[PDB]
């Protein structure tokens, strides 16, 4: 409630009181690294049709 | 139904015994008291929002 001055009685609030600090990033095992060439260091390109 | 009764001016009726009917009246007084976080529901768990 917006005021520097409270009225008596019981109120309802918010949160305000807890935060995240740290930080979960699982991801799966791989690590072989995508073809890039092949498809942007490849000899022959077809043609559009 | 149909009960139609024509008139009389020299005939009056007299009720000769009766009978004590109790009978049930329902009626709604309150609802529930529901309360919403306007922060929590709109946004949930983002800052950004
Ligand atoms: C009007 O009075 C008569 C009696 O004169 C009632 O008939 C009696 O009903 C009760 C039960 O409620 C019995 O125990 C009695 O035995 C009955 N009569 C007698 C004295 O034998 C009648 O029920 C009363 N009015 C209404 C329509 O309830
Ligand atoms: C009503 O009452 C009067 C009294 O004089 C009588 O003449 C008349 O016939 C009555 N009519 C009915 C509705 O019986």
């Amino acid at each position: 409630t917006k005021s520097f001055s409270v009225e008596k009685g019981i109120y309802q609030t918010s949160n305000f009181r807890v935060s995240p600090s740290t930080e979960v990033v699982r991801f799966p095992n791989i690590t072989n690294l995508c073809p890039f060439g092949q498809v942007f260091n490849a000899s022959t390109f077809p043609s559009v049709y | 139904e149909d009960q139609s009764v024509a008139y009389s001016n020299n005939s009056i009726a007299i009720p000769t015994n009766f009978s004590i009917s109790v009978t049930t009246e329902v009626l709604p007084v309150s609802m529930t008291k529901t309360s919403v976080d306007c922060n929590m529901y709109i946004c949930g768990d983002s800052t950004e929002c």
